[PDB]
């Protein structure tokens, strides 16, 4: 039948799941609001890899202008929800 | 019916099941269509040649003439199927009904 | 009578013509030379061939 | 040149075919006696092999009609040597 | 396509069907179908769009498969009878193969999946040939081999066709799929009376062809291929809405219209053979056909569906399409019941 | 007549091979109708004895059926020998 | 045929090849010419319903010639019996059946 | 029989030479030696990728023209019949229709390869 | 033995049908159809028809040559499938062989197999004719009558081939 | 259904002609004109009776005239004939055209010694009539009694009573 509806709980699970697979982020101190640069210690190009991992998880293109403002797991969910109109 | 008819009719049955069970390629099914014609040629010739039905000896020749018309017509459609989708897969031809 | 399976179905085109599919296949790329009798020895003529 | 020669080849074919016609009555007579003898040899050996079979009539016809039916290859060379059967069945087709 | 070539291809469709109808030799019957199939594909692929190519491919694969079964039946018939005459088949296996072969050509259930699709994928003018002229040759063969047809096989195909056609059409909004399923249901009646009285197979065939030609012709006049598109007819040609209403009620088998003649006569012959259950089931099942004909009347004639502003620009132009024989076909498809005893001319 | 010998000259200059083809094929369809020897092609074919000449039963009223092959009755191939 | 145009116009389009007992090139016969003649002549005019019951003897002879089922079984029986005896050495082949 | 021996001998001899070729010489196999040849530079894309056929229409016409030999090859035997008037008429009729078939595909740009 | 030559060819005839009926790459499918078309010439040739045997083989070599060209253009993928590459293809290939094997095993042991039709196993040579023909080939005489007897067959077959050329051009025009 | 009647191995026995095909071919034209009557009478029996067993006696006379034919060649034309059929025997097709010189010698030895004349082109292909006291067979096919035809419908055609009589229609 129709695929399960996309929900704000589903998106958040996917974002954490992608970041958990990443080999540079420590899973222990990884929240839905931790800042990539000041908390996890990732550099500028490390953040680019994360965005590309999101492009594969969901399947839509994230341009550079938007990808620079997604500086933490929360704004990625906010951006992902905005694109798919998952208000929930 | 001698034991040769057993294998000639087995060949027709094999090609019938082949045609009715597509895998992906449309060319693979057209070969089964030509395989069925080959069986019908051998079976018609065997019956006609063994009974000395002299005038019927032209049926297998006429049978081949229209076999290639179907084969030629089948290749014409295969050209246009591939021109649209880049491959002759039969799963692309689901625009109707579905 | 809409159902689950026919949920993805769409009305056909008005004039029965479907959009042409975007780029599907590319041309064959061939290395013509340098070790070719007609390449004059040291020419790598990279040709994109259709047939 | 080709038409004159092709006309002489038809006159030679007619002569060749008339030689066959002159002999066919003799060849026809021998074939009748060879087929009838081979059929009796089969019949005689059918009586010495099917004596104990309960419901067996020796030399019984399979047709309702009493008309003469040309015997097929099996009825003629049934209990014969394999090589002899091979030439009669496939000798002509295999000769080159 | 050059007009000269189009005519020649059409005549080859007719020549192929005529050869089947005048042939006393199976090989010539098989040649007729091959010639018929060869000429019909180009007309399907005359607009050159992906749907047309898909429809032609599905129609080629189905009809080529049936041709193989048709030739296999002929060859088995030759082995067990030593002759090629177009008459009763002399081996039961041959009869099954040709009955199934001719069911695939007609589109009878369960060999029906291609009729709704091919018709939807080809123009209306091509669909008219597919549903009317292509039934002349397969029926002309079933008319000559019916003594050797297995009764359980032919009657089973008829019951399924009536059920499948009646149920399939309820879910349709496209007019070409609606007529495709309507064809399947009507094929069931033609072959259901074939064992008992072949003349009623012809009478049903002739009435069906007239009514289907009337429906397709009026659909081509307004170039309408969907239910909603047909809903605008009342704002352009109100006369065409009444004619459509009368023909749909006729196809439904309602008296005093002409479509009640075949069903009425088929029930008579079957009951004379002490077949009461089957005609009662067939007649009741045909109410499915009447239902989706009635929705068409509701959205075409009996109500006034919403229109569009640009529709006002069509009021200033005439209907320039030919509509050949449409005035005659509407009268035959709705006002022939008083002349029913004329069916004896078919004997 | 001037135009007619201007289309033929053009095809003979631009497509000599097709000019030969239609000439050879044209002569193939016409000459057999006009040739006086087309009758003999049919007579030679009949005279070729593929089958055995099965004899008739003499009922006493067949004056034109030879009793012996070396008798004057029956068809003769004298024409063929001189052809 | 459905429409018998050939009968109306008296033109033979395809009735020359319907049966094997019709005229053949060079009068070449078919193996079952006699049987087909007897079955065709028996069942002429009487219709198919009568011929299925009254020309059954001829049609059974005709089918025997076509497929030789009864003949092959009889040869099979003689072959089987001979194999049994020669297996246990109870029957001696004659000099001509083997040489 | 004599044909089977002639066929058997011809292919057995060919198979022996292939067997000898692969077992007599000294072998030295490495990956570079067995790589596909495209003039010294590595191929770009598999050789199994689609290769367009620009003469496809002529190829289909070949099948229809390749049957005519089946129908035309019996002519030498057909000329031996007593109905030469009928045989000659239908022999020329069949060849003429083939000529018309070639003429149609020629004038309609059917013999010209697609670009 | 040499008395079972036709049966041996017929077994190879079937194995070539299980070749392209399993539907591997049409390259290998066309190879099985060439093999079955070659033995098919042999089977038809052993029953007295040499023109028919060499004509079907000649025709089917032309067709497969065109199919090879089309396969490399329309019906190819990066990894063409062999009979050992797919469980679907391999399953169909093994099933076809095992079914032919049991049909051969029973028809040679019992000499009688009944599947829809009653089949006999006394050897195909038992049904041959015991009377030699004259000074001609019967199959050649029959085929040569296409031009004297089969005038109506020549017209329909001739017209179909002409219409065949017209039809394919229309279908492949496009746009 | 009934035993097949077969002659014993004493009615099928006769003095056979044991010469090769080249001997028969080299003497066919003279053989077909000297032994024409006995063997044209055998073939009439063969085609009318349609049974090998009904013409055995006629067939024996064919082997009888043939042996008599070769005995006369052995008495008068023994040597020229031997040089003839040896030339025909050499060719793989047994062509006449390659042995025309030897044929002339054999055709004149028989002409002088025996008076025989070689038939002209086309004579042996004629359909000849043969007088036979053997009665013409009746029912050589052993046909049974044919079924009777259905009673043919006779009388004059009158209009249908009360029209079609279909439900309520009065015409
Ligand atoms: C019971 C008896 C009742 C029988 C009912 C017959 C009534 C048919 C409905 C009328 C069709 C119509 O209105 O024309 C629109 C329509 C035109 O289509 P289009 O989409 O507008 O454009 C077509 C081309 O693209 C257009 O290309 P173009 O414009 O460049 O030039 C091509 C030219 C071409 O002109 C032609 O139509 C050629 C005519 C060939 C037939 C010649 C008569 C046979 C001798 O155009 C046409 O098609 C003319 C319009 C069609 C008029 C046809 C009138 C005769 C048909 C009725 C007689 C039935 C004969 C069998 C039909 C063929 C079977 C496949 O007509 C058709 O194409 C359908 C042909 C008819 C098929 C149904 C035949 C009835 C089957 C039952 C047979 C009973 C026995
Ligand atoms: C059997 C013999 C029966 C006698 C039939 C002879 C008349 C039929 C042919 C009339 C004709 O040329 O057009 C047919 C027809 C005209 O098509 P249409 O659109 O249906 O005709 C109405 C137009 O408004 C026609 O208007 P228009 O402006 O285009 O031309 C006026 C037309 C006037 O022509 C008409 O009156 C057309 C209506 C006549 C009846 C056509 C249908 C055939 C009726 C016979 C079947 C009756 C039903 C069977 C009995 C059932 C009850 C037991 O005048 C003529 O064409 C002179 C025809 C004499 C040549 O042309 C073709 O199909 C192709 C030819
Ligand atoms: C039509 C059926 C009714 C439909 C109504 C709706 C019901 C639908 C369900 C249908 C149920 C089944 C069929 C109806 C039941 C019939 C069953 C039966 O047993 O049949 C026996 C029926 C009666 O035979 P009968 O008992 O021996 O004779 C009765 C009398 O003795 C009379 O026999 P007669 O020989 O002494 O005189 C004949 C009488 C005709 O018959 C009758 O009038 C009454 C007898 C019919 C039987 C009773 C049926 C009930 C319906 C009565 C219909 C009233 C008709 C009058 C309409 C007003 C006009 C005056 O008068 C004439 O027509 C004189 C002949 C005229 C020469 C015509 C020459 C050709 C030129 C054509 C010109 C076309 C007109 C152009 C107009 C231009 C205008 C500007 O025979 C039939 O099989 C024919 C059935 C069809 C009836 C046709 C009668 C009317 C003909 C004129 C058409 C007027 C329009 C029709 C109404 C439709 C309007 C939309
Ligand atoms: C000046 O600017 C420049 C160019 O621009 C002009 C250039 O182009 C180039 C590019 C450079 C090159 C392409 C190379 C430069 C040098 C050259 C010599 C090439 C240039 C031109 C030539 C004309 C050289 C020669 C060319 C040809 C075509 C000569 C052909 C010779 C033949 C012998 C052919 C005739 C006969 C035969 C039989 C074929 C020959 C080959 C064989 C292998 C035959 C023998 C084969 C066998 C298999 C033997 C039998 C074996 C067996 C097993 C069977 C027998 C045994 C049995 C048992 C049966 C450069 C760098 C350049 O700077
Ligand atoms: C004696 C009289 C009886 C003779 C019977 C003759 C038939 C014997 C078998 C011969 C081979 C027949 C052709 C093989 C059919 C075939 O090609 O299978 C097609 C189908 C393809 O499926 P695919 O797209 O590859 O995806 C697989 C995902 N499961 O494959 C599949 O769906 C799965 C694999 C199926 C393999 C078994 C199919 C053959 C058995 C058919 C029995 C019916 C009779
Ligand atoms: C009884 C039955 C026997 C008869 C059979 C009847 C069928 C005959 C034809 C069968 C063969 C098919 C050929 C028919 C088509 C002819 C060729 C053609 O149509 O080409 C069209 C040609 C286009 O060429 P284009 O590019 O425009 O440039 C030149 C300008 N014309 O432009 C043109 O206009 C073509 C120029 C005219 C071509 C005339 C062809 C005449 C063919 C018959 C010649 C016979 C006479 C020769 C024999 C005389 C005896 C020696
Ligand atoms: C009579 C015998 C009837 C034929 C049975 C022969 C067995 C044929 C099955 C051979 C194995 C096979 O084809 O795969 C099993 C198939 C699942 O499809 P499969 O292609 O394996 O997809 C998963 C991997 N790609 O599953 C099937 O299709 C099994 C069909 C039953
Ligand atoms: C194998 C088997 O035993 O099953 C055969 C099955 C039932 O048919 P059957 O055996 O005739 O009925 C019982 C009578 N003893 O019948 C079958 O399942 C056989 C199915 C074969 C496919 C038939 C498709 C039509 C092909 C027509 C050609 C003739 C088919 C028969 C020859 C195939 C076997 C060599
Ligand atoms: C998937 C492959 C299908 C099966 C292949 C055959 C082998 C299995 C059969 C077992 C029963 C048996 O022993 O049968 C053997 C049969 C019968 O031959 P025959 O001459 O009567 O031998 C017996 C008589 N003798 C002793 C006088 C010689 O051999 C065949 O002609 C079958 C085809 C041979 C293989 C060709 C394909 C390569």
């Amino acid at each position: 039948s129709d695929a399960p509806p996309l929900t704000l709980e589903g998106i958040k699970d996917r974002v954490l799941y992608v970041l958990k697979l990443y080999d540079k982020i420590d899973p222990e101190k990884l929240s839905v609001n931790s800042h990539f640069m000041k908390d996890l210690g990732l550099d500028s190009l490390d953040q680019v890899e994360i965005i590309m991992a999101m492009e594969d998880e969901f399947g839509f293109e994230i341009p550079d202008i938007d990808a620079e403002k997604l500086m933490c797991p929360q704004e990625i969910v906010d951006y992902i929800a905005d694109k798919k109109d998952v208000y929930e | 019916m001698s034991m040769v008819y057993m294998n000639i009719m087995m060949a027709f049955t094999v090609s019938l099941v082949g045609l009715l069970m597509y895998r992906s390629h449309l060319m693979s099914s057209l070969l089964c269509l030509e395989g069925m014609m080959l069986s019908l040629f051998v079976m018609a010739a065997l019956t006609i040649l063994n009974s000395h039905f002299t005038l019927a000896s032209m049926m297998p020749i006429i049978l081949l003439v229209f076999a290639a018309c179907e084969a030629a017509l089948g290749l014409s459609l295969l050209v246009m199927v591939s021109n649209t989708y880049g491959t002759d897969y039969v799963q692309n031809l689901n625009l109707l009904q579905c | 009578y809409p159902t689950k399976e026919t949920a993805h179905w769409k009305p056909p085109p008005w004039n029965d013509v479907d959009p042409p599919k975007d780029t599907l296949v590319s041309n064959l790329t061939l290395n013509f030379g340098p070790q070719h009798p007609a390449a004059h020895g040291v020419l790598r003529l990279v040709m994109e061939l259709s047939g | 040149s080709m038409m004159k020669w092709n006309r002489e080849r038809r006159r030679l074919q007619i002569e060749d075919f008339e030689a066959r016609i002159a002999l066919m009555p003799l060849l026809q007579a021998e074939k009748d006696r060879r087929v009838l003898q081979m059929l009796r040899e089969n019949l005689e050996e059918e009586a010495t092999v099917m004596k104990d079979v309960p419901g067996w009539k020796v030399g019984e016809s399979v047709f309702h009609t009493t008309r003469w039916v040309t015997p097929m290859m099996g009825e003629l060379y049934g209990l014969r040597a394999s090589e002899e059967v091979l030439s009669a069945t496939y000798g002509f087709i295999w000769y080159t | 396509m050059n007009p000269i070539i189009f005519i020649i291809i059409l005549l080859t469709i007719m020549l192929g069907t005529i050869i089947v109808m005048i042939s006393s030799h199976w090989l010539l019957v098989w040649i007729g179908f091959e010639m018929n199939m060869l000429a019909i594909i180009p007309i399907m692929m005359k607009n050159h769009n992906p749907r047309a190519t898909e429809a032609s491919t599905k129609y080629f694969l189905t009809q080529s498969t049936a041709s193989m079964l048709l030739m296999m039946a002929v060859i088995i018939n030759l082995m067990f009878s030593g002759q090629w005459t177009v008459m009763k088949l002399f081996n039961p296996m041959a009869s099954m193969l040709m009955t199934m072969a001719l069911a695939m050509k007609l589109g009878m259930a369960p060999f029906h999946f291609w009729v709704p699709e091919v018709t939807q994928g080809i123009p209306l003018s091509s669909g008219l040939i597919l549903l009317t002229w292509q039934k002349l040759a397969p029926m002309s063969v079933l008319y000559q081999i019916f003594p050797s047809i297995n009764l359980n096989l032919i009657l089973t195909l008829s019951v399924l066709s009536i059920l499948i056609g009646g149920w399939g059409g309820l879910n349709q909004t496209q007019l070409r799929k609606i007529m495709a399923y309507s064809s399947i249901a009507h094929m069931g009646w033609m072959t259901a009376v074939l064992p008992y009285n072949p003349t009623m197979t012809l009478l049903n065939l002739i009435i069906y062809i007239i009514m289907t030609s009337t429906m397709f012709t009026m659909f081509m006049a307004n170039s309408t291929t969907t239910t909603l598109s047909l809903s605008h007819t009342w704002n352009k040609t109100p006369i065409m809405t009444v004619l459509i209403l009368a023909t749909l009620l006729s196809m439904g088998g309602l008296p005093p219209l002409s479509g009640f003649m075949p069903k009425w006569m088929i029930i008579q012959e079957m009951t004379k053979n002490n077949s009461i259950i089957l005609p009662t089931f067939m007649a009741i099942t045909a109410l499915l056909n009447l239902y989706f004909y009635m929705r068409l009347t509701y959205s075409t004639t009996l109500t006034m569906f919403p229109s569009t502003n640009n529709m006002k620009m069509k009021w200033q132009f005439p209907l320039m399409k030919k509509m050949t024989f449409l005035p005659t076909m509407v009268v035959l498809s709705t006002m022939m019941l008083p002349l029913t005893p004329m069916l004896s001319v078919l004997e | 007549a001037e135009r007619v010998a201007a289309f033929l000259k053009n095809v003979w200059a631009k497509e000599p091979v097709l000019v030969a083809s239609f000439a050879i094929a044209g002569l193939a369809v016409i000459l057999p109708t006009l040739s006086p020897y087309t009758k003999y092609s049919l007579m030679i074919n009949r005279a070729t004895p593929y089958n055995y000449p099965v004899p008739l039963r003499d009922d006493g009223n067949m004056p034109d059926v030879p009793s012996h092959p070396q008798d004057p009755q029956g068809p003769s191939l004298e024409w063929l020998k001189r052809l | 045929p459905f429409f018998d145009v050939q009968k109306r116009l008296g033109v033979d389009l395809d009735r020359w090849m319907t049966i094997q007992s019709a005229e053949q090139p060079h009068k070449i016969p078919s193996r079952c010419h006699a049987f087909e003649k007897e079955w065709i002549e028996c069942a002429h005019g009487i219709g198919s319903i009568r011929a299925e019951k009254e020309c059954k003897i001829e049609f059974e002879d005709f089918r025997e010639c076509l497929l030789r089922q009864k003949t092959m079984k009889r040869l099979h029986a003689i072959r089987r019996q001979r194999e049994k005896l020669i297996k246990e050495g109870k029957y001696t082949p004659p000099p001509h059946h083997s040489g | 029989m004599n044909l089977m021996l002639a066929l058997l001998t011809n292919f057995t001899l060919a198979t022996l030479l292939v067997i000898i070729a692969f077992w007599l010489p000294q072998l030295n196999v490495y990956s570079e030696k067995t790589s596909p040849y495209e003039c010294g530079f590595d191929p770009m894309g598999s050789a199994r990728l689609p290769f367009s056929m620009k003469f496809f229409l002529v190829a289909i016409t070949f099948l229809l023209f390749d049957l005519e030999i089946a129908l035309l090859l019996p002519l030498p035997w057909a000329s031996q019949t007593a109905n030469l008037n009928t045989m000659l008429t239908m022999a020329l009729f069949l060849i003429i229709l083939l000529a018309v078939s070639l003429a149609y595909e020629w004038t309609q740009k059917g013999l010209e390869w697609t670009e | 033995m040499m008395l079972y030559i036709v049966f041996i060819l017929s077994v190879i005839f079937v194995m070539g049908f299980v070749g392209f009926s399993s539907k591997p790459s049409p390259i290998y499918g066309g190879l099985g159809l060439i093999v079955s078309g070659g033995v098919g010439c042999g089977i038809v040739l052993n029953f007295g028809g040499s023109f028919l045997g060499l004509m079907v083989f000649l025709i089917y070599l032309g067709g497969m040559m065109v199919v090879f060209g089309y396969t490399t253009a329309m019906a190819t993928e990066q990894y063409p499938e062999i009979w050992l590459s797919n469980k679907a293809v391999l399953g169909a290939f093994v099933t076809g062989l095992l079914m032919e094997f049991f049909m051969v095993y029973y028809v040679l042991k019992d000499k009688e197999v009944e599947v829809v039709f009653e089949f006999n196993g006394l050897g195909d040579w038992v049904i041959y004719d015991t009377g030699d023909s004259g000074f001609f080939s019967e199959e050649a005489m029959g085929i040569a009558a296409l031009y004297s007897y089969g005038t109506w067959l020549v017209i329909v077959t001739g017209w179909s081939l002409l219409i065949g050329v017209v039809v394919i051009m229309e279908i492949t025009r496009g746009n | 259904p009934g035993i097949v009647e077969l002659p014993s191995l004493e009615d099928l026995k006769v003095q056979e002609v044991k010469v090769s095909s080249s001997v028969l071919k080299a003497a066919a034209h003279h053989y077909g004109a000297q032994c024409d009557k006995p063997n044209k009478e055998f073939m009439l029996c063969r085609w009318e009776e349609k049974d090998p067993r009904r013409c055995l006696e006629e067939g024996k006379l064919v082997n009888q005239c043939a042996l008599e034919f070769f005995r006369q060649i052995k008495r008068h034309c023994a040597e020229p004939f031997t040089e003839y059929w040896t030339c025909i025997d050499y060719s793989g097709l047994q062509l006449f055209r390659r042995c025309r010189k030897q044929q002339a010698q054999f055709d004149e030895c028989v002409l002088d010694k025996l008076g025989w004349v070689r038939p002209d082109l086309g004579d042996l292909s004629k359909v000849t009539k043969v007088k036979t006291d053997r009665p013409l067979p009746e029912n050589p096919y052993h046909s049974r009694a044919r079924p009777e035809p259905n009673p043919e419908v006779e009388g004059d055609l009158k209009p249908a009573r009360h029209g079609s009589r279909l439900f309520f229609w009065t015409m």
